[PDB]
């Protein structure tokens, strides 16, 4: 699946406020950078599909496919999480409780302003390509 | 000359010159090969007046349009417009209270899903012009 | 209680719930925006107060249940729409 | 017309029911057919050489 | 290139558009157009 490297940070706190003292490994985000003078050593070792830059409309759809295949995977993962976070398994974290709550009632919705604006610029974004 | 004399009297609101031209040029109208002009034009002459008025006036009464259309009957003016709205001459409505005849209200068509549907006609047609013109030429 | 569907609430329901008069709900919501638990707006051409609730809390499992269901409803739509794109555009996916 | 349809005579006044439409359109709902139209373009742009 | 179906078959430069618009609407344009003021 889509799973690159993962990293933590060395932190020493109590736990939160009202829980016993602990370590609580905190996560730091990661990336795989790539400088010059190694990509030529990288590109010459690939030589199998090589996936050239900006694609002719077929690579972009696959980018939206496995861009979304990573979305429902996180949805299924968090679905298995909520089905075991209360079903009687482990002490629920007070942190993660409001950390999930400010996602659902903070997503935008549809209105009249979104409607009249969308067909305004979709007409504009289309007719040139037309 | 005869058809230009024909479309002159039609687009104008005249009848006696129209019948005179019809009486003069009927021999050609039979020699051309259409006879249905005798029945299909008298609908046109009576609806040319109501289409021009409905295009011009945003809100004309029935008692005014009856005297404007030399009709001498303020009772069938509701019936003419009811034939005009039914036949698709103009989209209006009759307020049958004192004789209010309204017209269109809104002019916004742009952000209301008009242009994309015509544009989908333009893309699908011209790529079919394209691919047919592709296959028609690489014969060798 | 209302899940962001018709969060444009009128002054009448707050006056019923908080048992406060009409002439004090506006001083009420000016205080609440100054606190920082919400950043909504106030309209009076319809006299309806808009709510963009931004300050979450702890909740019990009974309100987790519907929250888990609205995750599954969100999950089963995002998955079903993925089946429609993969069905439609497979021939130029490669 | 009173027995078949309405037009019921009351206090010297008929009553005709309204036969108009009341459909509350949103029209961003047919967004699937639009994405269908966008994809079938690039289908027809590509896929034959 | 004839196509085997034939039964039978100057003054202005281009003035149809004005004449299709206005053919006979008192082109002297003075006697009612300039003389409304006696009527009102």
């Amino acid at each position: 699946l889509g799973l690159p490297t993962e990293a933590y940070i060395s932190v020493e706190e109590v736990h939160d406020d009202g829980t016993p003292t602990s370590k609580t490994f905190e996560h730091v985000t990661s990336e795989i950078g790539a400088e010059e003078a190694e990509e030529v050593g990288v590109e010459h070792l690939l030589r199998d599909i090589k996936d050239t830059t900006v694609g002719t409309l077929s690579q972009r759809i696959t980018n939206q496919v496995h861009g979304l295949k990573g979305l429902n995977s996180k949805l299924l993962d968090i679905r298995s999480y909520l089905e075991k976070v209360a079903t009687g398994k482990l002490p629920i974290n007070h942190q993660i409780i409001y950390q999930l709550q400010d996602v659902f009632n903070l997503l935008p919705d549809v209105s009249l302003q979104e409607f009249v604006k969308a067909f305004y610029l979709k007409t504009n974004d289309q007719m040139v390509v037309v | 000359m005869p058809y230009f004399l024909l479309t002159q009297a039609v687009r104008t609101g005249n009848l006696a010159k129209f019948n005179q031209v019809l009486d003069q040029f009927g021999e050609k109208f039979q020699a051309d090969g259409t006879y249905t002009l005798i029945i299909r034009l008298r609908h046109n002459v009576i609806k040319t007046g109501v289409r021009m008025i409905s295009l011009s006036y945003s809100r004309i009464s029935l008692a005014d349009i009856a005297q404007k259309l030399q009709l001498d009957s303020p009772e069938d003016a509701e019936f003419i417009v009811a034939k005009a709205i039914r036949d698709g001459v103009i989209e209006a409505s009759i307020n049958h209270e004192k004789g209010y005849v309204q017209s269109k209200e809104m002019i916004d068509i742009y952000s209301t899903r008009e242009p994309q549907l015509a544009f989908h006609q333009r893309i699908s047609f011209c790529l079919d012009i394209h691919n047919m013109s592709v296959k028609a030429m690489r014969f060798p | 209680t209302r899940p962001a569907n018709h969060r444009q609430l009128t002054f009448e329901e707050i006056a019923k719930s908080a048992k406060i008069t009409v002439n004090e709900v506006e001083l009420l919501v000016m205080k609440a925006l100054s606190v920082g638990l919400v950043k909504g707006s106030i309209d009076e051409v319809d006299k309806r107060v808009h709510m963009t609730w931004v300050q979450p809390r702890v909740l019990d499992l009974q309100q987790i249940k519907g929250m888990k269901d609205r995750l599954e409803f969100w999950c089963t739509d995002v998955k079903s729409m993925e089946m429609l794109v993969e069905h439609q555009a497979h021939d130029i996916l490669t | 017309y009173a027995k078949k349809r309405g037009w019921v005579l009351g206090p010297n006044n008929y009553y005709s029911f309204a036969s108009q439409q009341q459909k509350p359109e949103d029209t961003t709902i047919p967004s699937t057919e639009l994405a269908k139209q966008v994809i079938e373009y690039a289908r027809q742009l590509e896929m034959i050489v | 290139m004839s196509e085997k179906k034939q039964p039978v078959d100057e003054d202005n430069w281009d003035d149809d558009n004005v004449e299709d618009d206005f053919s006979n609407q008192l082109r002297a344009e003075l006697e009612k157009h300039g003389y409304k003021m006696e009527t009102s």
